């Protein structure tokens, strides 16, 4: 458990959850952020820009 | 360093003074010199005000070699950068590695200067309404 002084951010845990969000995200804000087809919303853009 | 709040005071009125002095309306000609350190309630017009500026209170320095972030306290208008490491790990060491400053962990304060002026009918015969400086901080 690595803790920077005056910071509540761990490196490896945030690294793993950022990778878990980046490998799996399919329009969840359209389902639970409000009351208002696609697949791999971040894999396609990252595979397109390279 | 962990002060979430800001402490301030206010004096008692004359209605609580007659009902069992410390807060009298003072002039700037009625300062005498010897009141440096008493709480005073001054009445007057305000002509000169300044903008709100952040003044630091404590300077935070960070290191990558030891990790112990140090904090120095400033009191005057100016200061000097403490480039030498004064940590508890660099004293017992040959190496004396570079230190950096942090503008985020350092505590600041909303400093502002103002010039209070003497009231018109409270000045004596012939005299002019001289000024005085007030340094405010916080809210």
């Amino acid at each position: 458990l690595r803790i920077i002084w005056g910071t509540n951010v761990s490196i490896q845990e945030c690294t793993t959850n950022f990778r878990n969000f980046l490998m799996s995200f399919k329009y969840k804000f359209r389902k639970i952020l409000d009351e208002r087809d696609e697949e791999l919303y971040y894999i396609k853009q990252l595979n397109e820009m390279r | 360093l962990t002060r979430r709040y800001f402490l301030y005071f206010k004096p008692l009125s004359q209605n609580c003074a007659r009902r069992y002095i410390s807060s009298k309306p003072l002039s700037v000609r009625q300062i005498k010199g010897d009141f440096l350190g008493q709480l005073i309630t001054v009445r007057g017009i305000i002509t000169r005000v300044s903008d709100v500026k952040p003044a630091v209170e404590v300077i935070a320095y960070t290191c990558d070699q030891c990790g112990y972030e140090v904090f120095q306290e400033v009191n005057s208008r100016t200061f000097t950068p403490l480039s030498e490491c004064t940590s508890e790990e660099c004293s017992q060491n040959q190496t004396k590695g570079q230190l950096f400053m942090s503008t985020r962990a350092s505590k600041f304060s909303a400093f502002q200067e103002c010039k209070i002026q003497e009231l018109s009918q409270q000045v004596p015969v012939g005299h002019i309404p001289r000024s005085l400086n007030i340094h405010v901080n916080g809210t």
